[PDB]
């Protein structure tokens, strides 16, 4: 059973700051790997797909990279509208399983 | 006459068959634009045959077909007039002189499973070679000579179909690709597909 | 131009059994695999299932297999999760999610959700 692991839980950093949060795999998953966003209330809106590449429309300043088993989630330069909760999300193909990390949320000082 | 063809049907499936049960569609009356299939950068081969890739929108077709199926990456440039190999011999043949073009897009995100896929199936050790063009489901057993089989398994006794080990982790070589090889009658009939124009 | 267009916030006794509508449009409907996903109050998002439109073909996590059937209704182009025997820990928000096939990726419009309250 794969079973993910995102740190850390929660941090704060001022706006315009490059941030950094982390997502190991217990085991691996080549890059079957993708990044979400969660505004207050509003649905999940995937923002990285496999690892690398971005979602069409988002920004520039997120970024991601890794593979195998560990992989990173960047925000080059935090702006207001980043307050949200950003989570881990790797997916099989026939049962298409969807496992996600703890989450993390994000905190202007 | 004016519609929109489904391509994006063929090209967007979930799913694809295995190669020995290469799925087969048949496209006609519509208005198709290859222009957008050519100008993506996302398939890794586009390799045409008979039809340069540039003058297809200039073109009115009596027929189109479209055969998909999957195949384990590298021996991509095994399906072509003329090339040999096992799928080819067994699985998927083209005729010599055959028209139309070849797609091949790398499908990692698409068909790998992590454990492993063990549910793509091409055939081995076919009796005779394969005519071009010709669909095989037959699920017998395979008799390597020597004494015949009633239902089992044995030596020189193997099962005909082996499944594949797609997995995310299996270097480009051995990763999953998406083959949707079309194939174009130009039989001088009654045009039924015909490029954008006015 | 992808939505997701989902019902309303609904609220239930616990025992009974909910229905849960997922309506879609801009694309074909009966072509491509919807899964949902459960949101608990101060839990992570947790994968229900996933439900073929066109084949009808159907798959639950072992968790709560049993306990739930999505069924379709391919004529209005609206995916349906039932849910029985309610209970306080199943007050979630539910995501019905298409999985779309763009050329070698996966895109995924997800739906506002539902809150269902189940409660005495
Ligand atoms: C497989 O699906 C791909 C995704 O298609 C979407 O999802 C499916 C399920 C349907 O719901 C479909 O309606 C969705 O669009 C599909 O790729 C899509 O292909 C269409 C064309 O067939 C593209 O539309 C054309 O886009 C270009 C450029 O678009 C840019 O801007 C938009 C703005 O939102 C961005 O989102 C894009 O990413 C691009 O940056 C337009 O120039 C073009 O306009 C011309 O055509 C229209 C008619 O469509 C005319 O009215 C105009 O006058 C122009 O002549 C189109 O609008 C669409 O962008 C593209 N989506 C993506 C994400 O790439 C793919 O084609 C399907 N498979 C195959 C084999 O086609």
């Amino acid at each position: 059973d794969i079973v993910m692991t995102q740190s850390p839980s929660s941090l704060s950093a001022s706006v315009g700051d490059r941030v950094t949060i982390t997502c190991q795999a217990s085991q691996d998953i080549g890059n079957f790997l993708n990044w979400c966003q969660q505004k207050p209330g509003q649905a999940p809106k995937v923002l990285i797909y496999g690892a690398s590449n971005l979602e069409t429309g988002v920004p520039s300043r997120f970024s991601g990279s890794g593979s195998g088993t560990d992989f990173t989630f960047t925000i080059s330069s935090l702006q207001p509208e980043d307050i949200a909760t950003y989570y881990c999300q790797h997916y099989d193909n026939f049962p298409p399983r969807f496992t996600f990390g703890q989450g993390t949320k994000l905190d202007i000082k | 006459i004016t519609n929109l063809c489904p391509f994006g049907e063929v090209f967007n499936a979930t799913r694809f068959a295995s190669v020995y049960a290469w799925n087969r569609k048949r496209i006609s009356n519509c208005v198709a634009d290859y222009s957008v299939l050519y100008n993506s950068a996302s398939f890794s081969t586009f390799k045409c045959y008979g039809v340069s890739p540039t003058k297809l929108n200039d073109l009115c077709f009596t027929n189109v077909y479209a055969d998909s199926f999957v195949i384990r990456g590298d021996e991509v440039r095994q399906i072509a007039p003329g090339q040999t190999g096992k799928i080819a011999d067994y699985n998927y043949k083209l005729p010599d002189d055959f028209t139309g073009c070849v797609i091949a897009w790398n499908s990692n995100n698409l068909d790998s499973k992590v454990g492993g896929n063990y549910n793509y199936l091409y055939r081995l050790f076919r009796k005779s070679n394969l005519k071009p063009f010709e669909r095989d489901i037959s699920t017998e057993i395979y008799q390597a000579g020597s004494t015949p089989c009633n239902g089992v398994e044995g030596f020189n006794c193997y099962f005909p179909l082996q499944s594949y080990g797609f997995q995310p982790t299996n270097g480009v070589g051995y990763q999953p690709y998406r083959v949707v090889v079309l194939s174009f009658e130009l039989l001088h009939a009654p045009a039924t597909v015909c490029g954008p124009k006015k | 131009e992808v939505q997701l267009v989902q019902s309303g916030a609904e609220v239930k006794k616990p025992g009974a059994s909910v229905k849960v509508s997922c309506k879609a449009s801009g694309y074909t409907f009966t072509s491509y695999d919807i899964i949902w996903v459960r949101q608990a109050t101060g839990q992570g998002l947790e994968w229900m299932g996933w439900m073929d439109p066109s084949r009808g073909t159907t798959g639950y996590a072992q968790t709560f297999q049993g306990r739930v059937t999505m069924t379709r209704d391919t004529s209005i182009s609206t995916a349906y999760l039932e849910l029985n025997s309610l209970t306080s820990e199943d007050t979630a928000v539910y995501y019905c999610v298409a999985h779309i096939v763009v050329l070698d990726r996966w895109f995924d419009p997800w739906g506002q959700g539902t809150l269902v309250t189940v409660s005495s």
